[PDB]
């Protein structure tokens, strides 16, 4: 059972609460900066420096 | 004409304390005057007055009322302190206007 | 006297596992704190980021 | 400064509360919940809404009697040459 | 001794008295928030304030484009900008609701309390005009120009008091820069009497709802109040940054995009919105004197309401006409407001003539009227 | 308690007073009580114990003499399992500011005869003992809880307790103050819970011991406390525990087991609340339970 396994675990002793947080915080910015950087730049497709980019980065002269 | 009579009974059920199942008195803001009338008060008719109110805050917190049956009704509402009160307010109008003499 | 008053019934309110008069509240425990002590704890995470 | 103590005289009020991990967070969201919403917003509706409507209403009574003045009335030059 | 350091401590006692162990009404309602999110909006304020002070150059030839740089080319300036310009709505915004409640509940009957609040309230009004000053925009200018100018009204004292508001003898510079000492030296005036604001409050404990003795169970501030604090903060944060990162301007006159012009007066000119009610009064006053002192009073007014009480009872929870007098005051300003952002011409004019007959009434004769009125319905 | 174990227990059997309603004994019938002699005064239930110069075998025999109980089916033979109690962390407060003192009773569910940790609890409520005015040691004792209790003229009286039951228990603390000093004192306290179920000494537990050992003796000081003994030994714990065998259980406890045992069912658990008189000055459960952790 993982809400017992993880209280007894982790939010039960007050000093493992935190690094429970921490190393949480830590995942939980990766994901999530990468999704919404993502859910936006397809919401915005080629209309970004990121698309249009190739046009001209190394590609003339 | 009931008219008086009529309209009192109305302003009262709009005031809709009795909602809450507090009496008119119950609801008098304490100032100077009622502070003290509230402390003659017979204990019995005291430690009452405030259940009713740590009724009041209970219900005011929670977001609700009393089921309509137990709603205070106009005619039934005690004015246990009215009287109390004024004979306060009597007492010191006379102290008041006798330190003018 | 103190031996007519009686705790009322709470079933309105009391989590689904502890709702039965006869069954260890004890081992559903680790549970319920857990969870609340979940959404607090992502609280945390979220109010960090 | 500490007020827990003098606050008030106080006799014979039993109550009882039971620990949040017993109950439910948000319960009776139906049952109880909505209801007493719908309770409240009814008895207090006809106090609040009343005036806001009527305001709304000299809003757009004044806001459209304003854009009249403003188009011509094609009288002023009916005796024009 | 003492067990407990919490408790003994000379400064724990204080984060103590006042944010764990405070006895609170256990039925304060949302309306009751608006104190504390006050405060998030001075800490706010003060916060991206010097961060902004950081950047900016207090002087007509560079006053402009140091805003401009300083959100163009400072890291993240433009998000402190934007945040420190909306702020100052959402402060005006908190403090309005804050009064509404006071005013609704008669939390004003704790006299000291309340005073202090007006002051407090006067205090960000100056502060926020200040402010706007500074970026010394078209309206920037224009409205340093009027704002100030209301005191040559007063006789004798008067021509004069202008002359060191500007520090000249027509809005120039030395303006500029007095006005940028002040905005950063009254923020924290405010701080301060907010402390004594909550001195006198801690005399009496909070007032609530209902309007009766509360002592018959109060509760602990912490975690109570402390948790439902958190929660209103995060709920008005959101509009803030919303408003704040998807249209910052929406607020904001963009007429204050063209730096200031001491010839020009824009043709549409019309006061930051949260001073539009005001505005309008004093736009409906046609005397130069009686414009500014109908203004006066427009705020001055609030000192009274507490002697303007009447009824036997104390919040308006029980006196259905006392409420819907409140309500009709309420969208009295909504309209006052309105009116303001609206030329001068019919029928807006009469219009506002009304509403500001209108506001006055409503406080100095209505009120207390309904209110009498009402205790006799009552019987007492 | 009666209060304490109406919430501790509420809904269930046990949240009843011994003594009843007001209304069952004003209508009791002379049947109902007839029944719950049959229905529950039964052989196999019960035990004769007896301690003094008596012969066990003269006894048994003068037993089988008048106890002359005759068993047919199965069913006078079997001892009916009791519906279990459930333990509903949560307070009651019956409130009277008119009352002399205050007082306040917590506690968490408790193990169970059974249980062979009963031992260590009862070590652990060795070292927050009990205090109460007359004590002369006084700012000397080794009762942590006592020392502050008295320096601070904290409560009139303290006392720890853990009440055992078949399936159940109720492990915790019950303390009488005057109406100002509720809170401090209740605050020292659930500090020592915490402080036992987080850094309990080798020193701490061998005063204990010590002191339990005692009890354990003074128990069995004359007949009836012996026998009372025995004819509780056998109806809960099956059969006799001798001293013996108590001292070596005892002599096993070490810091280390309080501590765990102690966290095991008083760390971040969800208590029982008991508070009668002028209770004004301790408040809020929410409060008293956040007092369950770190320490
Ligand atoms: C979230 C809002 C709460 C929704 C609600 O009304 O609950 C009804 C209902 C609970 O019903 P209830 O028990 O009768 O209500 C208890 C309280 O009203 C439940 O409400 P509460 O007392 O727990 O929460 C109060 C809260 C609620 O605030 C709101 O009403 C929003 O107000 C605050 O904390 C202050 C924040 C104010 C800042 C707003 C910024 C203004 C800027 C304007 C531009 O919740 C649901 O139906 C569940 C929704 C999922
Ligand atoms: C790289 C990745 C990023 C790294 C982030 C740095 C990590 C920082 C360390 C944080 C340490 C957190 C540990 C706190 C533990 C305290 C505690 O006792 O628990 C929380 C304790 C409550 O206790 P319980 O839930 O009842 O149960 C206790 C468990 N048995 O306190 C709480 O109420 C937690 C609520 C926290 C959220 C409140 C903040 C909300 C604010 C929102 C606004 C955010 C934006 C603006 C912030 C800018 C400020 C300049
Ligand atoms: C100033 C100029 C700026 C323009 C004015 C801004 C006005 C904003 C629009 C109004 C938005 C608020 C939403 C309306 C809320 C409706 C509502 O909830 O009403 C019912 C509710 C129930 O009351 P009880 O009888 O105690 O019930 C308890 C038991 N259940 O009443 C309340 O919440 C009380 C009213 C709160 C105050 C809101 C006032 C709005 C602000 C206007 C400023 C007024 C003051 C004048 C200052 C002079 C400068
Ligand atoms: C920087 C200024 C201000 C801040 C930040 C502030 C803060 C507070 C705080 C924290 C509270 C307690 C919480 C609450 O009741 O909302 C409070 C209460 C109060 N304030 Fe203010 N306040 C400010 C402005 C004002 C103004 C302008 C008024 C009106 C003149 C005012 C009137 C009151 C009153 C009457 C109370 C009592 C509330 C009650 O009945 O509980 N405040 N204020
Ligand atoms: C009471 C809180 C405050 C209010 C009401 C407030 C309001 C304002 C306003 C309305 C502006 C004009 C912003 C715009 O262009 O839209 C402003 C500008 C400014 N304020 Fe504040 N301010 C406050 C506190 C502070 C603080 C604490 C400082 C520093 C002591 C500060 C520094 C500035 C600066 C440098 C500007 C110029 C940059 C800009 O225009 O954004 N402010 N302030
Ligand atoms: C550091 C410790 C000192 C802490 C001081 C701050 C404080 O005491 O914060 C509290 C939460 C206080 N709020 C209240 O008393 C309060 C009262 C009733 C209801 C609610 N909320 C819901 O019903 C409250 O939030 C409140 O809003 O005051 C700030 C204004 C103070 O800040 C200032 O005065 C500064 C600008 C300076
Ligand atoms: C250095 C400090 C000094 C001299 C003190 C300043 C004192 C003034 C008050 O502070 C409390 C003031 C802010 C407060 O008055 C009560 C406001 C409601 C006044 C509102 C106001 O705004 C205007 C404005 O913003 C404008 O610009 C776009 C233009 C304006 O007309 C052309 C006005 C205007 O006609 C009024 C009445």
């Amino acid at each position: 059972a993982l809400l017992r396994q993880a209280y007894s675990a982790l939010f039960r002793r007050t000093s493992t609460f935190a690094l429970t947080v921490v190393l949480g915080a830590v995942l939980f910015e990766r994901a999530f900066d990468q999704g919404a950087d993502a859910i936006f730049e397809h919401l915005n497709e080629g209309k970004l420096w990121k698309h249009i980019k190739h046009k001209y980065e190394a590609s003339e002269e | 004409g009931r008219l008086m009579d009529r309209i009192r009974k109305w302003y009262y059920n709009a005031a809709g304390f009795n909602k809450y199942g507090l009496m008119r008195d119950d609801t008098l803001y304490e100032d100077d005057d009622v502070k003290e009338a509230l402390k003659r008060l017979p204990e019995d008719l005291y430690n009452e007055r405030m259940f009713r109110i740590k009724r009041a805050l209970d219900l005011s917190l929670k977001h609700r009322i009393l089921p309509k049956e137990q709603w205070v009704k106009y005619e039934e509402d005690k004015p246990y302190l009215e009287p109390y009160l004024k004979e306060v307010i009597r007492e010191r109008l006379e102290r008041e206007a006798w330190n003018k003499k | 006297v103190h031996n007519d008053v009686t705790v009322p019934d709470f079933s309105a309110y009391r989590r689904e596992d502890v709702m039965d008069a006869t069954t260890s509240s004890q081992t559903s425990s680790e549970d319920r704190k857990g969870f609340s002590y979940l959404v607090t704890a992502t609280a945390c995470v979220a109010t960090a980021y | 400064g500490i007020h827990f103590g003098n606050l008030a005289r106080v006799r014979h009020i039993i109550t009882y509360s039971l620990s949040p991990f017993e109950q439910r967070a948000i319960p009776n969201i139906f049952s109880d919940a909505l209801p007493n919403v719908w309770r409240r917003f009814s008895s207090q509706v006809f106090k609040v809404a009343p005036p806001f409507l009527g305001a709304y209403l000299l809003y757009s009574w004044g806001t459209q009697e304003f854009e009249r003045l403003k188009r011509k009335n094609p009288a002023d030059y009916e005796n024009d040459q | 001794m003492a067990p407990n350091i919490r408790k003994s401590h000379p400064l724990l006692k204080m984060i103590n008295n006042s944010l764990i162990d405070l006895p609170a009404p256990s039925n304060i309602s949302a309306w009751w928030n608006f104190g504390s999110l006050l405060a998030v909006c001075l800490m706010t304020q003060i916060l991206t304030g010097l961060l902004l002070a950081m950047h900016y150059t207090a002087d007509t030839s560079l006053a402009f484009s140091s805003v401009a740089h300083t959100c163009r080319n400072v890291q993240y300036g433009w998000l402190i900008r934007n945040l420190h310009a909306n702020g100052a709505s959402f402060f005006f915004i908190c403090i309005f609701l804050h009064i509404g409640r006071g005013l609704y509940y008669g939390s004003y009957l704790y006299k000291e309390t309340w005073n202090t609040g007006v002051i407090l309230l006067l205090t960000l009004m100056a502060t926020a005009f200040v402010g706007y000053v500074l970026p010394w925009g078209q309206m920037s200018f224009w409205g340093a120009t009027v704002i100030t100018n209301l005191f040559s009204a007063i006789p004798y004292i008067g021509h004069t008091l202008v002359e060191w508001a500007w520090g000249g003898f027509s809005v120039d510079n030395p303006t500029l820069t007095r006005f940028f000492a002040l905005h950063f030296l009254l923020p924290f005036a405010i701080a301060g009497i907010t402390i004594i604001h909550l001195t006198f409050l801690h005399e009496s404990g909070s007032n609530n709802p209902l309007g009766i003795s509360s002592d018959s169970d109060k509760i602990p501030f912490h975690p109570y109040y402390s948790f439902k604090d958190i929660l209103g903060l995060t709920l008005m944060l959101t509009p803030f940054l919303t408003l704040a990162l998807f249209s910052p301007n929406l607020l904001g006159d963009p007429e204050n995009f063209t730096p200031a012009n001491p010839l020009v007066t824009p043709p549409h000119i019309k006061p930051e919105w949260y001073f539009l009610f005001a505005y309008a009064i004093l736009r409906s006053i046609p005397n130069k004197l009686g414009g500014v002192l109908a203004l006066a009073a427009s705020v001055l007014i609030l000192f009274l309401i507490p002697f303007l009480h009447k009824s036997k009872q104390r919040t308006m929870t029980f006196r259905p006409l006392s409420q819907t007098l409140f309500w009709l005051l309420v969208a009295n300003l909504l309209i006052l407001t309105w009116i303001g952002s609206q030329p001068v011409e019919h029928p807006f004019i009469i219009i506002g003539q009304m509403a500001s007959l209108s506001y006055f009434t409503i406080l100095l004769i209505l009120f207390p009227t309904i209110g009498t009125l009402e205790n006799k319905m009552l019987n007492y | 308690f009666d209060y304490l174990h109406a919430t501790a227990f509420q809904g269930t059997a046990l949240a009843r007073t011994v003594e009843g309603t007001t209304e069952n004994i004003k209508h009791l019938t002379r049947a109902d009580l007839a029944s719950y002699i049959d229905t529950h005064f039964k052989a196999p239930r019960m035990v004769l114990a007896a301690a003094g110069g008596i012969s066990h075998k003269e006894l048994v025999d003068a037993a089988r003499q008048h106890f002359s109980g005759v068993s047919f089916t199965y069913k006078e033979d079997a001892v009916p399992i009791l519906p279990r109690c459930r333990f509903t962390g949560s307070e009651i407060r019956a409130r009277d500011d008119a009352l002399p003192v205050a007082h306040v009773a917590l506690a968490v569910e408790g193990p169970g005869w059974a249980d062979p940790d009963n031992v260590v609890l009862h070590v652990a409520n060795a070292i927050i003992g009990r205090y109460d005015r007359t004590f002369g040691g006084g700012k000397h004792l080794s009762s942590r809880l006592a020392a502050l209790a008295v320096e601070h003229k904290l409560c009139h009286s303290f006392q720890t307790f853990n009440t055992s039951y078949s399936d159940t228990g109720l492990f915790g603390f019950h303390f009488v103050a005057d109406p100002l000093s509720i809170d401090d004192m209740m605050f020292c306290a659930q500090g020592e819970w915490m402080r036992l179920c987080t850094s309990t000494t080798e020193s701490e537990v061998k005063r204990a011991k010590n002191h339990l050992r005692s009890a354990m003796v003074a128990q069995l000081d004359g007949t009836t406390p012996v026998c009372e003994t025995i004819g509780s030994h056998l109806l809960n714990y099956g059969r006799r525990i001798s001293l013996e065998e108590w001292d070596s259980r005892i002599s096993a406890v070490d810091a280390r087991m309080v501590r765990d045992v102690c966290s095991k069912y008083i760390y971040d658990k969800c208590p029982a609340l008991a508070a009668v008189g002028p209770i004004e000055q301790l408040l809020d459960y929410n409060r008293i339970r956040s007092g369950m952790y770190w320490i």
